[PDB]
């Protein structure tokens, strides 16, 4: 049995921590009581992975709920799946953290984070062996991106052999909910870069793009962008869950994917991403081609602007193992440039039997490329036109920040960017 | 009689063992359960198949082999599979969390943690034999465990056993069916150490039996089952001579000897003909000629590579079925005067034979079709030198950019030990082309 | 879209070939290092055959045979003759040869003395050349201790061999010439003679008297644009094409240069390239190969035809880049990657019964 | 073409046929290695804590 513990920090992350648990109960056949109802062993031959065994056969989620402020996790336990969830894994304070980093970081969350860690320890002892933790938070707020990466740091203190893994929720002008978003994303970013092993990173102005422009719908709400990054998660993690030779655990999947230990940013993908046609039959090259789309991509960046370093493909439902070798190769075989030459054979294919709730197949697409350099820039420019001027900045300095910590924040992003530019041109 | 250990190590290792000895069960009339009614000195014995097998005294038959894991569930297959009864728990070890393909892993953090419970489960085995020959030790190259825990336990074996013979079965890296990026690394790493403790490897490269599989048995996508099925016909071609009656290659010290003149170039390509599928309802059986002119075609080898382009040491020819020495003869004759066969000027033009008239064993329902007569040839040639340039030229790709290099290092392996290794096959490929090699017009 | 390399960038003939590739919109051309290519043009030296054919879900094509050298080396050459039952120490279109190694260095110099000096002592004539693959270098002499001692100064392998001394002249001018014909040998081995051939002429006349002065003696066309003062007083070049020749050989000596010539030199390709197909062929081989070959032949005054040497990686009469290049595309690449007349090329195959 | 050492037995038999003629570390040292590697794991494990204690 290899636990992974899961953990979801602030409004956004778990609103989709929610989602995705929803969706992966649902592909193992637990219902909302944890009780098991599927009719095929390939669900629970890996169900320890994300859950516990209770008292009576009940499964429950190896999952850790933390917020500075009760609202969301009081809709959370209210909602679907929410009495799922170990009542003593909700961790939460009641004064917020006001879309602020410094409070999630230094004053606010480090009241609380004790009391987190030791929700941690507690699921971390009871494993039998231990892979490591996945996050799921955003970098524009204050809990999930400065509570966040400081329960990150003190995990990595206490847990230094174990893989760190988040799904981290990208801010942009778009869809966005306060302007001090680039300074929180900026100090996040540098904690995720020496902290974690592997980061999904997801745009939301990708998913809104993807909602409004492919998905047609007119006015795409949490809830939509939601989904979407739920039914990616599940996605990603299809091979942590089922019986598989590929990137089957946490620390494999970081071999494969991380040729450098800072460049372990990765752009996800979706298919088939469908309008309400919607009951067509899928075929694999289709799978294949919208997978390796741009517009199937979640970190908004060009693909075609840089190089993929390392690859992972995951398959999803009953269809020609034959036909997605052939259909894999086609692609890089078609596109090498944008394959870098020096690693040879970095693109790797999975193929699951049991696909998504609803659909006969899909495919996952985890890409770990130079031109997520792109969306680094964004957040750098966004944060240097206002740090120029120091707007916002009493905000921070308010909880007993300096000026320096944001001049090194900035200073390491645009560091990470040179290091994605200089493998680009390899 | 002198007793052999059959070692297997990691997945590919573990996987590949099973397949063999279910076959060697079904070969020797062995039962699941261990019973074996042909032999008639219940309780003990110095038969020739009690060099795999010991036995209880309630009649048990049970390998001389050692399975190790870094990680429980492929072994736990093993304990819980058909051949359960076979093995007892003393002969499969298993750790909790693997080498995550890493070479440093398997070797330096988790395999010194394990190595000493491996070789005190050697040491048992060891213990019951009148007179132990040596290991036949099976692993992948790409692996962290079959790599690098591997090349740990090799040099243990040479302090713990210095005279022993010691054989390679390994599995050379396909990324049609590879599970890491980083498997180049791997190879050349547990090559390096490994080499001057192994007398004698079979490579096996996993894009050759993919090949073979697709092509001669129809299957679209082969699986490690089809794979390993067809490896263990070839590596029970490989140990029959040490199983049954016989008089070439009857001990490990024979294979080096009719093998490998060269220590370090002790690399032998095998061959293997024919491979038939079952599902063929109609198949005219193949002559001593057309499977022998068969072992001179790439399509063939367990390895992708080229002879003609390359210098004979040594071949070696082992037929199963009803095969005569005067067909054997008359075949050869007729493929020389037709075929490219040069051998190094140090050594004979010739061919060792052996025949075993027991045709190829083939599992019930298995992928392989029952054939009147089959051939392995075993030859130390020179092309299979193709292989560590293929592996070298993957290699240099990635370490001139240190790609991936951080994981190693971060097991405590030094960067050195990358260029050292590299250093040591950037020798044995010119090893290679000294032994077989010689615009604007 | 099939894709393909260049590793070679001082080949005219592939420059060409790659020139049409691109030139259909239907190949790209990968950086050189690229792995994932359909097709490989390869350089002249050390060409990695061993890291060919290995690339799943790419049929893989390269543009020289491995082991073809043996045709293209002078001493390789006059092994293979010598030693090949199908060719043989008697064969009657290859000129008595002798492989030396220089003394600072098997070796054939006693059993050349031993045919040197039967020449000698029965009046014959005894002008024998030295020559090596080394060479941009050439030594022609009536003395073996002029030839053997001349190849003693250098250090690479030499051949000695018999000069042929009734060379077919060409009138006006009595001068010599050499016929190079190019010969493309496809993934399935047809072999493909090149309707157009060129002849390579002397612009000076032929002087049995004088081998010191070797402008007379080599008809090289880098060797007449340099030490020859009469460069194209006869023929733009020093190059003579089929059309011209015939219509001399009619003229003259009232014969076809099919009739006189073409049949032994189509006789002679194919006993070369059918002689090493074992050793070559890639048939059954995980990648595929095909090779221009240029064949040198020396006609003497009997109108019998000599081999002189293969070449492996022949340049192109600059009137035949455009058509030959096409050529190569059509049968050899396009063949194997199709894309979405009268041949130019004459199929050598013959199946007499016996 | 010559055959030698023919030997015969009931479940087989083999031959020789000729076309031609011709013409480590001791367990301290490893030791030392796996201990030497022990330690470079547990500096860096060292440094990493230090940095984090910072
Ligand atoms: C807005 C499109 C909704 C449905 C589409 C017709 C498609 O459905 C089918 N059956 O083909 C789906 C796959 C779309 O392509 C997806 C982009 C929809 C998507 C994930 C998110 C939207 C943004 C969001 O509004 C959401 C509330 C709408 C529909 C989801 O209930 C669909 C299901 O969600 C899943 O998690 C599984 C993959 C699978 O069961 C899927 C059928
Ligand atoms: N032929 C064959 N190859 C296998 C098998 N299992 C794995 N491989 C190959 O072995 C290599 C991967 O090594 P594994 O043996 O799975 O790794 P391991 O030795 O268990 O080491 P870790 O899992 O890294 O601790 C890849 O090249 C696989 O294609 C098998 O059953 N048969
Ligand atoms: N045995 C021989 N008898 C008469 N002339 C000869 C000869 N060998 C060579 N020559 C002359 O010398 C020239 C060069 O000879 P050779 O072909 O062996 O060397 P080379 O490779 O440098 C020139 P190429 O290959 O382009 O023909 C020939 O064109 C021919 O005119
Ligand atoms: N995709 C998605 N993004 C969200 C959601 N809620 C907030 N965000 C984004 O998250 C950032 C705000 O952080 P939030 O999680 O609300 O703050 P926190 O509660 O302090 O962590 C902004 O970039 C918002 O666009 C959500 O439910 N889904
Ligand atoms: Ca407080
Ligand atoms: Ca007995
Ligand atoms: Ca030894
Ligand atoms: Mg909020
Ligand atoms: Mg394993
Ligand atoms: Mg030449």
């Amino acid at each position: 049995m290899r636990e992974i513990v899961h953990i979801q920090a602030g409004q956004c992350g778990n609103q989709i921590g929610a989602k995705f648990w929803e969706v992966i109960s649902d592909e193992h056949g637990i219902d909302p009581t944890g009780s098991y109802h599927g009719d095929s062993d390939l669900q629970l031959e890996r169900i320890n992975v994300y859950y516990n065994e209770a008292t009576g056969n009940k499964y429950v989620p190896r999952a850790i709920l933390v917020d500075l402020e009760p609202g969301t996790m009081d809709s959370v336990r209210s909602g679907p799946f929410g009495q799922i969830f170990r009542p003593d894994n909700f961790v939460f304070g009641q004064s917020g953290a006001g879309n602020n980093w410094a409070k999630g970081h230094y004053t606010e969350g480090a009241e609380l984070v004790d009391s987190v860690l030791d929700v941690v320890r507690k699921e971390s002892e009871s494993c039998d062996c231990l892979q490591g933790f996945q996050l799921t938070h955003s970098l524009g707020g204050g809990t999930g991106s400065g509570m966040g990466t400081l329960l990150i740091s003190k995990i990595r203190e206490e847990y230094p052999d174990r893989i760190m893994n988040t799904f981290s929720v990208m801010p942009s002008p778009k869809v966005s909910d306060t302007v001090v978003e680039p300074y929180n994303a900026t100090l996040s970013v540098h904690q995720l870069v020496e902290n974690t092993d592997e980061t999904y990173c997801i745009d939301n102005e990708a998913l809104y793009d993807i909602c409004f422009r492919t998905l047609k719908l007119t006015t795409p709400t949490y809830g939509d962008l939601n989904h979407l990054v739920s039914a990616t998660m599940s996605g990603v993690t299809t091979c942590l869950r089922f019986p598989g030779q590929l990137n089957a655990d946490l620390r494999k999947l970081a071999v494969n994917m991380v040729p450098f230990p800072r460049l372990h940013f990765f752009m996800p993908g979706f298919a088939p991403l469908t309008s309400r046609q919607q009951y067509r039959a899928l075929t694999v090259p289709e799978l294949t081609q919208q997978m390796f789309d741009s517009k199937n991509m979640m970190a908004a960046c060009d693909p075609r602007h840089g190089r993929y370093l390392t690859v992972a493909a995951i398959f999803r439902g009953r269809m020609s193992m034959k036909e997605v070798d052939e259909q894999m190769l086609n692609v890089q075989n078609k596109n090498s440039s944008y394959f870098v030459e020096w690693i040879p054979n970095n693109v790797k294919t999975a193929v699951c039997d049991i696909p998504p709730r609803g659909l006969k197949m899909s495919a996952t697409f985890i890409g770990n490329s130079t031109a997520i350099q792109e969306l680094f820039k964004r957040i750098s420019e966004q944060f240097t036109a206002m740090f120029r001027r120091k707007a916002f900045l009493h905000w921070y300095t308010g909880e007993g920040m300096d000026e320096m910590e944001f001049t090194e924040a900035e200073s390491n992003m645009n560091d990470l960017v040179s290091e994605y530019q200089q493998y680009q041109d390899a | 009689m002198r007793e052999c250990i059959s070692i297997h190590v990691g997945q590919a290792g573990v996987q590949i063992g099973n397949a063999c000895w279910e076959l060697y069960c079904l070969e020797h009339g062995i039962q699941p359960d261990g019973q074996m009614p042909s032999d008639k000195t219940i309780g003990g014995g110095d038969d020739s198949f009690n060099t795999f097998f010991s036995e209880t005294g309630a009649g048990k038959h049970v390998p001389r082999a050692v399975f190790v894991d870094l990680e429980p569930t492929v072994i736990d297959e093993v304990r819980t599979g058909t051949y359960r009864q076979l093995f007892h728990p003393e002969q499969l070890i298993t750790g909790k969390e693997d080498a995550a393909n890493n070479y440093a892993r398997g070797h330096y953090t988790i395999g010194k943690e394990i190595i000493d419970l491996v070789l005190d489960r050697i040491r048992k085995l060891a213990d019951q034999c009148t007179g132990l020959q040596g290991f036949l030790v099976f692993h992948s190259f790409g692996g962290g465990t079959g790599s690098g825990f591997t090349s740990l336990l090799m040099e243990r074996l040479s302090v713990d056993y210095g005279k022993k013979s010691k054989l390679e079965f390994s599995i050379y890296p396909a990324p049609q069916v590879s599970t890491a990026v980083v498997e180049p690394y791997n190879s050349i790493l547990t090559t390096h150490t490994t080499l001057e403790h192994s007398d004698c490897a079979f490579m096996v490269d996993n894009e050759a039996i993919y090949d073979i599989c697709r092509r001669n048995l129809d299957i679209e996508r082969p699986t490690y089952t089809n794979l390993n099925r067809l490896i263990s016909q070839i590596v029970s071609s490989i140990t029959a001579s040490l199983r049954f009656d016989g008089a070439l290659n009857v001990d490990l010290t024979e294979f080096q000897t009719n093998l490998v003149p060269y220590p370090r170039i002790h690399f032998p390509l095998a061959t293997y003909a024919p491979v038939i599928s079952a599902e063929k309802a109609y198949h005219e059986q193949l002559s001593v000629a057309e499977i022998t002119n068969a072992c001179f075609e790439p399509a063939n080898q367990m390895v992708k590579c080229d002879p003609r382009h390359g210098k004979y040491m040594a071949c070696c020819l082992l037929y199963r079925g009803d095969v005569v020495p005067k067909d054997v003869n008359a075949a050869i004759a007729t493929i020389k005067t037709k075929r490219s066969i040069q051998f190094v000027d140090w050594c004979p033009t010739g061919f060792k034979v052996g025949i075993n008239y027991q045709p190829p064993t083939v599992v019930p329902g298995g992928d392989l079709a029952k054939v009147q007569r089959a051939v392995c040839m075993l030859s130390n040639t020179t092309a299979i030198a193709e292989a560590w340039a293929r592996l070298d030229h993957k290699f240099d790709l990635m370490y001139a950019k240190r790609a991936f290099v951080h994981w190693y290092v971060g097991e405590g392996m030094e960067e050195g030990e990358f260029s050292e290794a590299r250093e040591d096959m950037a020798a044995l490929e010119k090893d290679y082309e000294e032994v077989g090699v010689d615009g604007e017009e | 879209m099939y894709t393909f390399v260049v590793r070679d960038e001082n080949s005219s003939v592939y420059a060409e070939v790659s020139r049409l590739l691109l030139a259909t919109g239907q190949w790209k051309r990968l950086r050189k290092d690229n792995p994932r290519f359909n097709l490989m043009l390869g350089e002249r030296n050390r060409l990695p055959f061993g890291r060919l054919g290995h690339e799943p879900g790419l049929v893989q094509l390269v543009n020289y045979y491995r082991g073809a050298d043996k045709l293209c080396r002078k001493a390789s050459l006059v092994k293979l003759i010598k030693t090949s039952p199908e060719l043989s120490e008697s064969c009657t279109w290859f000129p008595e040869s002798y492989v030396i190694y220089p003394t600072n260095l098997t070796d054939e110099r006693e059993v050349f003395l031993a045919a040197y000096n039967r020449r000698r002592e029965g009046r014959e004539g005894n002008v024998w050349i030295a020559k090596s693959s080394a060479g941009a270098g050439i030594l022609i002499s009536s003395e073996a201790s002029e030839l053997l001692d001349f190849i003693d100064e250098q250090g690479q392998v030499h051949v000695i061999q018999k000069y042929l001394e009734k060379p077919l002249l060409l009138e006006p001018g009595h001068r010599k010439f050499d016929i190079r014909s190019w010969v493309l040998v496809d993934h399935l081995y047809n072999i493909y003679l090149y309707r157009e051939g060129v002849l390579r002429t002397s612009s000076e006349p032929y002087n049995s008297a004088n081998f010191q002065d070797k402008t007379c003696h080599l008809t090289n066309h880098c060797i007449q644009k340099e030490y020859s003062k009469n460069y194209g007083r006869y023929e733009e070049g020093n190059e003579m094409f089929f059309e011209e020749f015939n219509q001399y050989l009619m003229d003259a000596l009232n014969t076809t240069l099919e009739n006189s010539i073409l049949l032994q030199i189509k006789h002679i390709i194919r006993s070369c390239l059918m002689c090493i197909e074992p050793a070559i062929s890639t048939k059954h081989l995980h990648y595929q190969s095909f090779q221009l070959f240029g064949f040198d032949f020396m006609v003497d005054e009997e109108l019998k035809v000599w081999l002189i040497e293969v070449n492996g990686a022949p340049a192109c009469a600059q009137k035949l880049y455009a058509e030959l290049c096409q050529g190569i595309v059509d049968v050899a690449i396009s063949s194997v990657f199709p894309l979405a007349p009268t041949s130019i090329f004459i199929k050598l195959h013959h199946h007499h019964h016996h | 073409m010559e055959v030698i050492e023919l030997n015969k037995c009931t479940s087989g038999q083999s031959f020789e046929v000729i076309l031609k003629p011709p013409s480590d570390p001791s367990l301290e040292e490893i030791q030392k290695k796996l201990e030497a590697a022990e330690e470079r794991r547990k500096y860096q494990e060292a440094e990493l804590l230090k940095h984090l204690a910072e």
